[PDB]
């Protein structure tokens, strides 16, 4: 009968509706964040829209610190995130605990993507409305990006583009990465990474940036941490300066 | 509500049958047909497998006939995936039997289990009932020659001679008119033959898509010989039946 | 009905080389073009 | 696992699983019993549809659940011998609990009791079988016959017949056979039970098996030979009278 | 062995070749034949720029 | 049973004997007591050596399931944490007493286990009944800065002490080399300093000189 | 509270036919074109990846992974089903063979092992069927090479070449006159790369194909040396340097 | 298909669910209940409705106490507040049983809200229908965050549910403009008992009764206590007074 969209079983097409409609839920917040790849460092962007003025700045953020090591970015409905967030961080403390040593991006990704399986698999669970990208510097790899999806799919990405804009800033991305014939940014300073990020996100969605619009969080070797309002005004300075 | 996605497995109709094995038992006609012919000195299991091509593995390749003992072998017509589960607990249950009295299971009690399994599943749990239906054969000093069959109901009586799968009724009437009391074994397997051949939805009959399983009980005594006909021994009796 | 394709195409390749006979290496070239065709449609 | 509500009261007072397995039990085979003074007979008949079933091997209708206590059903074969298995392993915990060979009463009892239970447990649909029960109490020779409904109710009959065509059977049996002045003879309960099936048989001496039981620990099956026997004078006393 | 195993675009090569080598020749009934056969094959395939010119 | 381990600058070797003891008699004279966990890890055993390759079989199986979950080489941590936590879940009651040696992108790492659950790490570590007079050699000898050639004869000289003053160790000497360069290599019967000499008479006996009960023949295939 | 989806979501249509199971048939049969066929020497599963965003990498996506290292898998359904299979399927064989009998199961006892999970998922109330088709290919020292492939059904069946994706039909019916009794791996490969050739839509390179071989024993992978006993694994996967020397021998 | 909004975990086309916006929409029909983040602590206030005259003044309270420094103001469904608050109260028991030292309010904020979302994934439980102002005063200074039944929690400097939410945030943005540096307790009593007095005006027609409590380290160090004695009837009739 009628009652295949309303859990995950399968459709005349082949299809599950269910895990279809989970993507479009990713993009009530319409906050698009995008992540770049340093030479030897990571550096993730994310717009930071702050609704009403009785918001404090300081808690609304989309940017997660998994780990000292691994730092994630999450899109989508905020309570949902928070729920992904902690299942990630507890993930990573057994996983410290049981094998000893810090685990890499791809593990947890991976994981947190068979998570998300099980959730689409079982009938009586409903996907996560989430899409989490993970961010980190691994010693055993290199600087890695990887972004999972509500079905599962997890892919490492030269640079990631997500909220309702993904396709443009994508492109934009790309026109650079084909033109350059490199895998990632050649800037060795973290500080360089921040503002070709920042300028290709202006010039793709087209806006001025303060202060309080958009959140930065920095993966150096063995340290994840998020700009201060200060540090991104001082990098906000430095490129219209620059430029 | 975990209600409106409920199936309602076992709920009987409201002239009272139940409807999950209803149409089971129409899943059994759309697989590939199985004959058995019960034979005064021993027992021919054969069957045709379903969706033959060039590129079909033959060598070693066993599908419709399955090993439960030593003596005893079955005849499998439906889902393959869901008569694996049932087959590997009618082995476990086989060899907790000769675990228990350390003598061989007579083919009642292994035939019970199954159907006790299959009868489970049609009571309670609400999970769908197994769309296989099994052709038992096996030896014992009990009633010596036994051919048993199953149904997803879960019912099983005894047949001097049966074909359940594609075109059952066909089958049935072709055996029904040659089938008499004092076959060897050899009359057995080419009457067989022959009803495959006539029964079959393919022009000719390649030695490819049919499987033989026989038992046969020569100089030793007390011991049968259960052989899987390979298909270089398949494409023998082709000939000795006329058919070739 | 392929085989009255078959002759038509073959009917049709005899004007193609303005000929005024069909020829059997022409109903060669007809038969290739329907079952090529038989063949492509099934997809 | 499974704990949905299968039997739910209608509307109307009576409990839909319940009555359609009355309807379930009503398509099975008859299945016919009869007493005498000293003597119980259970008849019955098979399936007439398909041939080259062998006599063997096949089971029996009428199940053996101890030496003096025999066990007939109707309806759905697959889930009577289910009761029938849970009857002989209550029979044998009652003879290690009270050192008594079981009586009919009680096994009957419990044989309601667990058709009960499945009518009550959730998840569960109820038993489409119709039972007969049939036996001697130890140290007694008063053959009890009960019949079991898969509402749960039993009760005691004379004679009683279940299956398809019951109706003709039961008002056969409610003018040849008297409560009162029941037959005296094994050979005539046997007579009895005989030409009440040919009212639905029609033909299937073949495929008529008729179990007699006695009191101290007696059970046989009559075979072919002896129930053609019995058909020659039945039908040899029908159309000539 | 082309004709069995079915290799279209070496069919293609081989039948062109054997038209060449017929029209060198003079036997031009076979190699027309030969040739109406390489189209045969030729239209049923991505053959490659240089074979459908020459 | 002696097994010892030398961490030398560019990787790491242990050694063990082939005698295998139950007690005051020996069962077996040439035995493999040293266990693979993975192609780039080993481990040898020690104490009860009936505890040691079930031990050995557990952490191996699951060790290469998480490095193929993972998709990534092992790691010698991982394997020595895994071993603590499993020593630790049966609280003492099991006698194995473990070496583990290995090398990972991180670098090369030696370490030992005890029985109870107990953990070190040392350059060179000797565990077992037969660990002391090989350990006080190493002791005696070690030095940094060593070579591949050097840390394979200081292990031959320490596994010699072993033998000759020990009752349980003898015969063969097994030795496994970790090479961060290369691949690490095996060594079997690398020294025998025990070779049991032909007998003086043979003892070969003439046919039929035993009787014979009955005689009869069983049948094997169908 | 627990799950309350302990009915059977795959119920016998009254044409007899299992829903979910023709659905995830469905499911299967678009998707990504795989292949693998068999040879006398060895067996090649291929497969193309089909790189969703050009800003991804198809790298850290393994198509092909390794279930022993005589035995590898390849799929042609969806992505995660498949993922969580495999890890699964890996488990399980650890369980079944390294705890109990000490080495690697063959081909044959592992399929069936595997194909247990999918026919329990069709059957164990409130999960859907995976909507997977596992291609499996493996050696060992009795039965010798062999190809399995695996129906989100359960069912398993002995091929010597298949297909399942997209292509599955043109494939299929394009192998029976490129298959004989007789091959070389090279011979094979070469068979696959052919195959595959049409099938691909996007760009052609040895990016974006994914290839594994199962062949003799080489003893540079194997990660040790000093057992004469064991040789090495067999399943080795072809880097993108590896696959484009053949890609232009067609 | 229809009845997408029959169950809890289905996804609506759009990607929204539907049980929760109905519970949002039941949160509405609550009575009105403000706080104020005042510089060393936070203000709570409440609008207990007054019904019959029956109902004995002064005795039933609304505002539930965590521990010591957390409080709890609930507004829609009273019970499933009342249970909220009391799995809150077993989390903050626990944190203070296995580590001692009192529940930091944000961490607080994470067990409510991951206990929130548990209850909006299932179809076998129905998501709950309050939306709650809790805060207090940590170490670390202090914390005033409204829970939102779709389990999204925001560190706001100043929150109101009820009947006359809207018009209580906007005498909230007027005391937040007319005070930016900070406020004092104090004055924030009274302002919230005026704030109060504004939203009530919507709901003149029934009675009202007014109870107001604040958490405070400058007068309260960190213990959280009703207002009592003569500060609630001066905060009344200073309110009264503008009117």
């Amino acid at each position: 009968a009628g009652y295949d969209r309303h859990i995950t079983i399968f459709s005349p097409e082949g299809r599950l509706y269910q895990v279809e409609y989970a993507f479009k839920a990713t993009n009530q917040t319409n906050i698009n964040s995008l992540a770049v790849r340093g030479k030897d460092c990571t550096v993730v962007i994310s717009q930071k829209k702050v609704p009403d003025k009785l918001l404090d700045p300081t808690t609304v953020s989309y940017i997660f610190c998994i780990s000292r090591t691994i730092g994630m970015v999450v899109n989508g409905p905020i309570p949902d995130a928070r729920n992904a967030a902690l299942r990630a961080k507890a993930e990573a403390a057994e996983f410290r605990y049981k094998y000893g040593y810090d685990m890499p991006c791809d593990v947890l990704a991976k994981r947190m993507a068979n998570l998300s399986q099980i959730y689409t698999q079982r009938a009586y669970m409903r996907p996560l409305g989430v899409i989490l990208t993970f961010v980190s510097v691994d010693e055993e790899l290199g600087p890695s990006i990887y972004k999972t999806d509500p079905a599962g799919y997890y892919v490492g990405y030269k640079a990631t583009a997500t909220g309702p804009k993904q396709q443009e800033i994508t492109t934009n991305l790309e026109n650079h990465f084909k033109k350059s014939k490199i895998d990632h940014i050649n800037e060795e300073s973290w500080e360089k990474v921040v503002e070709f990020a920042i300028t290709h996100m202006i010039d793709a969605l087209g806006t001025e940036f303060s202060k309080n619009d958009l959140e930065v969080g920095v993966a150096t070797k063995d340290k994840f941490f998020t700009l201060s309002a200060e540090n991104i005004e001082e990098r906000l300075v430095a490129i219209a300066e620059q430029d | 509500g975990s209600r409106r996605y409920d199936s309602r497995t076992t709920i009987f109709s409201p002239e009272g049958r139940l409807y999950q094995v209803e149409y089971a038992l129409e899943s059994i006609s759309h697989a590939g047909t199985a004959i058995g012919i019960m034979a005064s000195d021993g027992i021919v299991l054969a069957a045709e497998r379903k969706v033959t091509s060039t590129l079909l593995e033959q060598d070693t390749s066993t599908e419709k006939l399955y090993k439960l003992n030593d003596k005893i072998a079955v005849a499998v017509a439906g889902l393959t995936a869901d008569a694996e589960i049932l087959i590997n607990t009618a082995r476990i249950h086989a060899q907790n039997y000769l675990k228990t009295y350390n003598e061989d299971i007579p083919v009642e009690i292994l035939v019970r289990r199954l159907s006790d399994i299959k009868q489970g599943y049609t009571q309670h749990g609400g999970l769908r009932p197994f769309g296989v239906s099994f052709i038992y054969a096996g030896y014992d000093d009990r009633y010596g020659y036994q051919l048993y069959t199953s149904n997803p109901s879960g019912n099983y009586t005894g047949w001097k001679a049966i074909s359940v799968g594609a075109n059952t009724s066909a089958a049935q009437t072709l055996l029904q008119m040659d089938y008499k009391d004092d076959m060897k074994v050899d009359d057995a397997i080419e009457l067989a033959l022959k009803t495959l051949s006539k029964t079959t939805d393919s022009s000719a009959l390649t030695y490819d898509r049919l499987e033989f399983a026989t038992i046969r009980k020569g100089a030793n005594d007390g011991e049968v010989y259960q052989k899987i006909f390979k298909p270089q021994e398949i494409k023998d009796i082709l000939v000795k039946t006329g058919i070739t | 009905a392929d085989v009255k394709g078959v002759c038509t195409e073959a009917g049709m390749y005899a004007l193609r080389e303005r000929r005024i006979h069909v020829t059997q290496e022409d109903f060669e070239l007809a038969v290739g073009k329907v079952m090529n065709k038989n063949q492509e449609t099934a997809i | 696992g499974y704990d949905r509500a299968l039997s739910i009261f209608s509307p109307d007072g009576h409990i839909f699983q319940v009555e359609y397995a009355l309807e379930a039990v009503k398509r099975g085979t008859c299945a016919v019993g009869v007493k005498g003074k000293n003597c119980v007979v259970l008849g019955c008949e098979r399936r007439s549809t398909l041939k080259l079933q062998d006599t063997r091997i096949t089971p029996s209708k009428v199940s053996k659940i101890d030496s003096h206590v025999v066990l007939s059903f109707s309806g759905l074969n697959a889930d009577s011998r289910i009761l029938i298995e849970k009857a002989r392993v209550e029979a044998q915990s009652h003879r290690l609990t009270l050192e008594d060979p079981v009586t009919v009463e009680y096994l009957t009892r419990y044989v309601a009791g667990v058709q009960q239970r499945y009518t009550q447990s959730g998840g569960v649909r109820p038993f489409g079988v119709s039972t007969l029960i049939a036996g001697f109490d130890p140290r007694d020779d008063e053959p009890k016959l009960y019949q079991t409904e898969p509402s749960g109710i039993y009760s005691s009959w004379s004679a009683q017949t279940i299956g398809r065509n019951s109706k003709t059977v039961r008002e056969f049996l409610e003018k040849n056979y008297d409560r009162k002045e029941p037959p005296a003879t094994v050979e005539e309960c046997v007579k009895l039970t005989v030409r009440s099936l040919l009212e639905v048989v029609q033909t299937g001496a073949k495929n008529i098996e008729i179990t007699v039981v006695k009191p101290d620990s007696d059970i046989v099956a009559l075979s072919s030979e002896e129930i053609n026997q019995y058909v020659t004078q039945i039908e040899q006393e029908k159309q000539e009278q | 062995e082309f004709k069995k195993l079915d290799d279209k675009p070496s069919l293609v090569d081989v039948h062109l070749l054997e038209s060449k080598v017929y029209h060198k020749l003079r036997n031009l009934a076979k190699s027309k034949a030969s040739l109406t056969a390489a189209r045969t094959a030729a239209n049923s395939i991505y053959c490659p720029t240089q074979t459908v010119a020459e | 049973t002696t097994i010892v381990g030398v961490k030398f600058n560019n990787g790491v070797v242990i050694a063990a004997d082939t005698r295998s003891t139950q007690g005051p008699i020996v069962a077996d004279k040439n035995c493999a007591k040293l266990h693979r966990i993975s192609p780039k890890i080993w481990c040898a055993g020690a104490g009860t050596a009936a505890d040691t390759e079930a031990v050995t079989q557990l952490i191996g199986s699951n060790i290469e399931l998480h490095s193929l979950y993972t998709s990534r080489e092992p790691r010698v941590v991982s394997a020595l944490q895994m071993l603590k936590q499993h020593l630790f879940k049966y609280q003492g009651h099991i006698g194995a007493y473990l070496i583990v040696a290995g090398v990972d992108p991180t670098g090369s790492h030696l370490f030992s286990i005890h029985a109870h659950g107990s953990t070190d790490v040392g350059y060179y570590l000797s565990l077992g009944s037969g660990s002391l007079a090989a350990m006080a050699v190493l002791e005696s000898h070690w030095k940094q800065d060593l070579t591949k050639e050097e840390a394979i004869k200081l292990a031959s000289d320490a596994i010699q002490a072993g033998i000759w003053n020990d009752l349980g160790s003898g015969s063969n000497v097994d030795v496994c080399v970790m090479e961060i360069g290369k691949d690490a290599e095996y060594l079997r019967n690398y020294l025998t300093p025990n070779v049991r000499e032909e007998k003086q008479k043979s003892y070969k006996f003439p046919r039929g000189t035993t009787a014979v009960l009955k005689e009869s023949i069983v049948n094997i295939c169908d | 509270m627990t799950d309350r989806y302990s009915f059977s979501l795959t119920t016998f249509s009254p044409s007899g036919k299992l829903g979910q199971i023709d659905y995830a048939l469905t499911a299967v049969k678009q998707g990504v074109t795989s292949l693998g066929i068999k040879a006398t020497n060895g067996v090649v599963i291929a497969t193309e990846k089909k790189s969703s965003s050009p800003l991804a990498m198809s790298e850290t996506l393994s198509k092909v992974s390794l279930l022993t290292p005589d035995i590898g898998a390849v799929y042609s359904g969806m992505g995660p089903d498949y993922r969580v299979l495999v890890d699964k399927s890996r488990k399980v064989a650890h369980t079944s063979y390294k705890r109990i009998y000490g080495e690697y199961p063959p081909t044959k006892l592992l399929v069936s092992e595997v194909a247990k999970i999918m026919q329990e998922a069709t059957q164990s109330g409130g999960v859907r069927p995976f909507g997977v088709s596992l291609l499996i290919a493996g050696h060992d020292e009795f039965n010798g090479f062999s190809l399995y492939q695996v129906d989100p059904s359960g069912s398993y069946f002995p091929w010597k070449a298949t297909a399942i994706g997209k292509g599955s039909v043109a494939a299929k019916t394009f192998l029976e006159k490129r298959w004989n009794d007789e091959l070389e791996l090279e011979d094979a490969i070469h068979i696959a790369l052919l195959t595959l050739k049409e099938s691909v839509e996007g760009e052609f390179n040895g990016d974006t194909i994914e290839l594994a071989i199962i062949g003799d024993e080489n003893p540079d992978l194997l990660g040790y040396t000093g057992i004469p006993t064991d040789k090495g694994p067999r399943f080795r996967k072809l880097t993108s340097q590896e696959i484009n020397d053949r890609l232009e021998a067609l | 298909g229809t009845g997408y909004d029959l169950s809890n975990s289905v996804f609506s086309p759009d990607g929204r669910n539907f049980q929760v916006e109905y519970a949002v929409k039941a949160v509405e029909n609550g009575t009105t209940s403000i706080g104020i983040k005042c510089n060393d602590g936070v203000v709570f206030a409440v609008e207990k409705l007054i019904t019959s005259k029956l109902l004995v003044p002064q005795k039933n309270v609304k505002i539930q106490v965590v521990d010591r420094h957390i409080g709890c103001v609930y507004s829609g469904l009273i019970p499933d507040g009342r249970h909220l608050v009391n799995r809150g109260r077993e989390e903050a028991a626990s944190f203070k049983k296995l580590y001692k030292t009192p529940i930091p309010i944000p961490a607080f904020a994470d067990r409510l809200g991951q206990y929130v979302q548990a209850h909006t994934l299932y179809n076998s439980v129905r998501p709950f229908g309050v939306s709650t102002i809790f805060g207090g005063v940590d170490k670390n200074g202090a914390h005033l965050y409204m829970l939102e039944p779709s389990g999204s929690y925001w560190g706001y400097k100043g929150a109101a549910t009820g009947k006359g939410r809207q018009s209580a945030k906007a005498e909230l943005e007027k005391l937040v403009d007319h005070h930016p540096e900070g406020l004092s307790a104090r004055e924030a009593v009274k302002q919230a008992a005026k704030i109060i007095y504004l939203a009530h005006e919507d709901n003149k027609e029934k009675d009202f009764e007014l109870e107001i409590s604040w958490c405070s380290l400058s007068e309260t160090n960190g213990l959280h206590k009703f207002v009592k004695g003569d500060l609630l009837q001066e905060a009344i009739d200073f309110a009264q007074k503008e009117i």
